[PDB]
RNA sequence: UUUGCUCCACACAAUAUAGAUGGAUACGAAUAAGGCGUCCUUGUGGCGUCGCUGAACCAUAGCAGGCUAGCAACGGUGCACUUGGCGGAAAGGCCUUGGGUGCUUGCUGGCGAAUUGCAAUGUCAUUUUGCGUGGGGAUAAAUCAUUUGUAUACGACUUAGA
RNA sequence: AGAACUGGCGAUGCGGGAUGAACCGAACGUAGAGUUAAGGUGCCGGAAUACACGCUCAUCAGACACCACAAAAGGUGUUAG
RNA sequence: GGCCAGCAUCAGUUUUGGUGGCAGGAUAAAUCCAUAGGAAUGUAGCUUGCCUCGGUAAGUAUUAUAGCCUGUG
């Protein structure tokens, strides 16, 4: 549905797994080998609203393992992707390379 | 980029100044101008006065009272100046005129504020070695203010305060440029080296 | 009246049944483009020979660029120009790199000093001086000493901020 | 953290306009940091929201929102050129005005 | 008894001066003045950073303190052996100027993570430098 | 009813001049030239160059 | 003039806005010259270093920012108090002492976030006034009328009368 | 004041010349978008306190066609010849 | 199934960048390389005359312990 599939880990940074649009993304050049995950479930039909229901859960538990065995690799990664993005005095995004 | 922006004028010319400072107010940015008995206009001294004479004799006939007011401070004369670069008869033109306060010396809190220069309006980066220019503050004498020797005492009395917070100051950035320069030659030191930092 | 370049332009005066092979008249020109080079080579032809654009063609127009386009020469230029009152023939030198960019320069002194717009402006001769102390002129005979140092006394760099918050220094 | 700002400062300077005549529809809009036609590329098609304050108790808040877009570059000093979904009310002229950072291209 | 005067020591417009191009294509490279057209033009040359002999203007270069023996109006070939014979890009990369330069496109250059790095180091060197200026 | 320009749409540029799709396949604005190099007479560069 | 008036802590309301959303970050002076550091016979001194913009500096990580476990430090920082000093140009601000308490991301952890469902400023200011709780304080005048004539067209002015 | 040719005003708004029946640009259904004319880009005022070479200091400088005035004659003022 | 928006893929109009392949000129001119000739705002050397053991000062000297210019390829 031209969206994007994302996740924060939810462990991380409190972020499940969710669908965000790619216009409102910007896209940085940190890179983290997703070749280990399971993504190819996860569809459309998927997120269908028909609280928080119990299934869902597990299928975060078992998809950010996948990635914090990663992330550990790189040092400081962790803390990075907990703490939130902000503009500072004197940030001009024209110039900040992402 | 800043709530007050506080314009030491000294140094300036009267009409570069009054036009960067005239577009700003206009931009929505509030500005101080200190040290207006410093401003510096080009020419000789005895043309800005019969100019000035030119436009003291100008005032209405039948009543002086409601003519153009000749105003005698440094102050206001830049603000004069001021004043014609802004359409000062709409309700937008005179919101922007609150927005301005010009005073003669540094006065309180703002003498305690960082002051900042305009690039474009500085007199020793606009004139050519050669040329003669005007103080505002003889000028303003020698047609009718009697206020200079009261803020040249008052400014001979904020520079000597303003001295000895210097002398602390100096004495405090040394200490921590001591405390900076033993925080080299560690892990941490040379890491923010390698960033740029 | 542009970044100028120079032309060589060569004029035929159209053969007729008794004169075949004219004698092929030669000048070079400066000017921005082909057009106006091909227009005053015909404005010149008019002040020199019985010759105008519908009696004659114009059989070749070549772009002419400088032998040694990055060494510094003087050039002693001959120019007639019309001023208000009369006209009168001058001699000055310049001190440049090229041909075109001291012919360049000319017309922006000529218009500077004297007034003299780009139509009052005859080029009588560019000629390359080249023996030292065949200078003429003052202004050119001071780059010519030997070891030349000058330093500039003022420096007003210029600045991208409505506001600073130090006061500008002028060393150099 | 002690910042939560996703978007840049402008300031709303005026319409476009002749020496005599005005055009309410388009608006000019200043943008912090940006001083040069190619630098002011990069903010195009970027939303822009005007803050401002009622009286009148709304949908439980007295803050209401007027949005627009840039639409293209204004003069050779960063100035950018604006249309927002209704006009802005000419008396914010000098006024603070919100651009973000999406629709993002990066 | 002393006759004491200032110096004032000024960057001389001469034959071997080095230049730095603020404005035009080259905008940050290294040349050398090679002939001295006038008071406002110069004939520069940077065949080791690649700026290409032209007569450029004084206003788009600023001097620096460098300056090596050159012949006046020496050929391309013979301004890079007399660059290269002076050294003339090393004692350029030791000086403050060309450093504060180099650190000015570092940081440009930071990534979002760089930059949050720098965020982290920067708190733990503010907590050596704290506890230095405290005790003294 | 709507007048659609060639040259941006590929579509109306092979419907008008079916040659197009020709010129594509060999470039036809590339083509390199035999390469010459036969030199001028001494009287064209004396005359140039002439005072 | 039916418990009114004023001030402080707070609670509920309305009213108002030329436009808060990391920090207005303090020598002076010269510009054909200076800043800083250091030495010295303390000078219009010697030496070293810097500029060529704030593109800086400080601040900045946590549910707009939670719940807790420690390690290393005796710091950093906020708040309510308190000690002392300075500041009158529009001072109404600045510096500093003592402890109390909270936080600390300087370092190592353990849980919590989702469903606000693909963006809808997503409310985070202070301004005056009103109204109630209760913690202190204060206990008047002016005008008309009468009168005076240093005043006066009329108002005004100048006086007087428990 | 009186003729010749043509273009205009009168019968004509619009952008520009601060301002004007004639000048410059361009002529007008209602709207949107893009690009320009003449004229402008220190501020009033939308747009470079652009770049480049020079000239000028004026104890009544100068600043833009129509246009709202200035001369003969002078100056060891300065510049170029 | 209205009203107000977002995104994607398109069409029409248009604006602003990045980048590729070619064709022309003196088949750019230069730089560069090779060769010959030459000059001074005359390099080393030589020589002369002052001088805090060397730094200058004017004669010689056409590339040497610097270089440049011009022609041709």
């Amino acid at each position: 549905d031209n969206t994007l599939l994302i996740s924060g880990p939810f462990k991380v940074n409190g972020v499940p797994l969710r669908r965000v649009n790619a216009r409102y993304v910007i896209a940085t050049s940190t890179k983290v080998s997703v070749e280990g995950v399971n993504v190819e479930k996860f569809n459309v039909e998927y997120f269908a609203k028909e609280e928080i229901k119990a299934e869902r859960v597990e299928d975060q538990k078992v998809v950010d393992k996948a990635l914090i065995a990663e992330i550990k690799k790189t040092p400081l990664l962790k803390q990075y992707l907990s703490a939130s993005f902000s503009l500072k005095n004197g940030d001009k995004p024209h110039m900040l390379k992402f | 980029v800043e709530p007050v922006v506080v314009i030491d004028g000294k140094g300036h010319l009267v009409g570069r100044l009054a036009s960067v400072v005239a577009k700003q107010l206009l931009n929505g940015q509030k500005i101080v101008v200190v040290r207006a008995e410093e401003l510096n206009i080009s020419g000789e001294f005895f043309r800005n006065k019969l100019k000035y004479h030119d436009f003291l004799r100008k005032a209405t006939a039948f009543n002086k009272t409601r003519g153009p007011f000749h105003f005698r401070a440094p102050s206001r004369i830049f603000y004069k100046a001021l004043r014609g670069m802004v359409s000062h008869k709409t309700a937008r033109g005179k919101a922007a005129l609150e927005r301005l306060k010009v005073f003669e010396g540094i006065p309180p809190p703002y003498d305690k504020k960082k002051r900042v220069v305009v690039p474009q309006a500085l007199r020793v980066l606009r004139l050519k070695p050669g040329r003669k220019y005007t103080t505002l503050g003889k000028l303003s004498t020698s047609v009718g203010w009697k206020y200079e020797d009261v803020v040249a005492k008052l400014e001979a009395k904020r520079k000597v305060s303003s001295a000895e917070y210097y002398a602390k100051k100096r004495a405090f950035t040394k200490k921590v440029a001591s405390a900076n320069a033993t925080a080299a030659e560690s892990d941490v030191a040379k890491q923010l080296a390698a960033l740029g930092y | 009246m542009a970044h100028f370049k120079e032309y060589q332009v060569i004029g035929r005066r159209l053969p007729t049944e008794s004169v075949p092979e004219p004698k092929l008249f030669r000048m070079r020109i400066f000017a921005s483009n082909e057009v106006i080079a091909k227009s005053r080579y015909w404005y010149f032809l008019q002040k020199l020979h019985k010759v105008k654009k519908a009696s004659g063609e114009i059989v070749s127009i070549n772009q002419i660029n400088e032998a040694h386009p990055t060494k510094v020469k003087n050039f002693g230029v001959w120019v007639r120009y019309d001023s208000r009152s009369g006209t009168h023939n001058m001699y000055k030198e310049i001190r440049d790199v090229s041909r075109v960019a001291a012919v360049e320069t000319l017309y922006q002194d000529m218009a500077a000093r004297h007034r003299a717009r780009f139509r009052s402006i005859h080029i009588l001769k560019v000629a390359e001086i080249e023996k030292t102390a065949d200078v003429k002129r003052q202004y050119v005979k001071q780059f010519l000493t030997k070891d030349l140092k000058f330093p500039l006394p003022h420096r007003v760099q210029k600045s991208t901020k409505t506001f600073s918050y130090k006061r500008p220094s002028t060393f150099y | 953290a002690e910042s939560h700002r996703l978007y840049v400062k402008g300031k709303h300077l005026s319409y476009q306009r002749s020496k005599r005549v005005n055009n309410p529809n388009v608006s000019l809009i200043k943008i912090e940091g940006v001083a040069t036609p190619q630098d002011a590329q990069f903010y195009l098609g970027k939303r822009i929201a005007y803050v401002y304050r009622a009286s009148k108790e709304v949908r439980g808040s007295k803050i209401r929102v007027m949005w627009g877009k840039v639409t293209r570059t204004h003069g050779n000093s960063g100035v950018v050129r604006a249309t927002f979904r209704n006009n802005l009310p000419a008396k914010t002229f000098g006024a603070s005005v919100r651009i973000f950072l999406y629709p993002s291209n990066i | 008894t002393d006759s004491i005067v200032k110096a004032s020591n000024w960057r001389l417009v001469e034959v071997g001066r080095v230049v730095l191009i603020k404005k035009g294509q080259s905008a940050g490279k290294l040349a050398a003045i090679v002939e001295i057209i006038d008071q406002k033009k110069v004939l520069i040359d940077g065949p080791k950073a690649g700026v290409p002999r032209q007569a450029i203007n004084l206003g788009q270069v600023v001097l620096t303190p460098l300056t090596f023996a050159l012949p006046r109006g020496a050929r391309t070939a013979t301004v890079s052996k007399k660059w290269a014979a002076a050294a003339v890009c090393e004692k350029w990369a030791a000086s403050s100027w060309a450093k504060k330069i180099a650190q000015r496109e570092r940081r440009a250059a930071l990534t979002d993570f760089e930059r949050f790095q720098v965020m982290v180091l920067r708190k733990q060197k503010r907590y050596t430098v704290k506890k230095a200026l405290a005790k003294a | 009813v709507l007048k659609k320009n060639p040259l941006k749409n590929k579509q109306v540029l092979l419907r008008l001049n079916p040659y197009a799709k020709v010129f594509a396949a060999e470039k036809l604005g590339s083509k390199k030239a035999e390469k010459t190099g036969t030199k001028p007479a001494a009287v064209f560069t004396e005359t140039l160059k002439h005072d």
